[PDB]
């Protein structure tokens, strides 16, 4: 398939055509990577990560 | 929950376990962030008065990180029908914050569009919780995890004796012996992507546990966000 259909468009996340190409997001508790794709956790215990520590 | 394994340390940290007056489980929780707590709507009756354990893996021990917390204010679905169990959902404040810690976190709560699309065309879910772990069997006291494939909405019509609204969905396998389980209710169904887990159903019911030809009915997720959002900013 193309863009979100394709490897969840290289997101970490939340991925969505948005006018064509793609656009990513990330749920709350992260924000949006320089690359624009992969999510960074902006604390400790982000959500839907099983805890280490 | 029939089968399955039990969740090791910091599995399944967004586990909550409603407890009645006398401090037993009789249905589980997902922890949505440090105040709010998803839970199933029909579980609002199974107990007059009830408060909410997160952090805890043992039922008849004490691992310290165990923690009670009460409940502030209990929004439950006002379309939630005890005929049907369709819109078996509600969503609990708590008094007090929760403290994110080893076995204590929240699952992500994903975008209803992205959600449809990637997380439900996977293969597989997670359920889990504290509840019997055959279908007459007693609550169990160690919480456990179950991977449980995710059913073509045909099939799962076709063997329900019951009608399963477009406010739920099947999991769960046609004959192996694995399912959710009385208790479990009100319980985690969490979707893995890349190594992020998303809330993507409510434990809600079935016919009996684990019979043949019969699969878990768990709460559509994806069609209360909305609901569940409006519900959490007040
Ligand atoms: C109103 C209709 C839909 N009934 C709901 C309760 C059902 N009984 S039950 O679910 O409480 C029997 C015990 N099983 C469970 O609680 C669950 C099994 C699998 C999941 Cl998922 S919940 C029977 C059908
Ligand atoms: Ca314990």
């Amino acid at each position: 398939r193309k863009l979100c259909s394709l490897d969840n468009g290289d997101c970490d996340q939340f991925c969505h055509e948005e006018q064509n190409s793609v656009v990513c997001s990330c749920a709350r508790g992260y924000t949006l990577a320089d690359n624009g794709k992969a999510c960074i956790p902006t604390g400790p215990y982000p959500c839907g990560k099983q805890t280490l520590e | 929950i029939v089968g399955g394994q039990e969740c090791k340390d910091g599995e399944c940290p967004w586990q909550a376990l409603l407890i009645n007056e006398e401090n037993e489980g009789f249905c589980g929780g997902t922890i949505l962030s440090e105040f709010y707590i998803l839970t199933a709507a029909h579980c609002l009756y199974q107990a007059k008065r009830f408060k909410v354990r997160v952090g805890d893996r043992n039922t008849e021990q004490e691992e310290g990180g165990e923690a009670v917390h009460e409940v502030e204010v209990v929004i439950k679905h006002n379309r939630f029908t005890k005929e049907t169990y369709d819109f078996d959902i509600a969503v609990l404040r708590l008094k007090t914050p929760i403290t994110f810690r080893m076995n204590v976190a929240p699952a992500c709560l994903p975008e209803r569009d992205w959600a449809e699309s990637t997380l439900m065309t996977q293969k597989t879910g997670i359920v889990s919780g504290f509840g019997r772990t055959h279908e007459k069997g007693r609550q169990s006291t160690r919480l456990k995890m179950l991977e449980v494939p995710y059913v073509d909405r045909n099939s799962c019509k076709l063997s329900s004796s019951f009608i399963i609204t477009q406010n739920m969905f099947c999991a769960g396998y046609d004959t192996k012996q694995e399912d959710a389980c009385q208790g479990d209710s009100g319980g985690p169904h969490v979707t893995r992507f890349k190594d992020t887990y998303f809330v993507t159903g409510i434990v809600s019911w079935g016919e009996g546990c684990a019979r043949k030809g019969k699969y878990g009915i768990y709460t559509k997720v994806t069609a209360f966000l909305k609901w569940i959002d409006r519900s959490m900013k007040t």
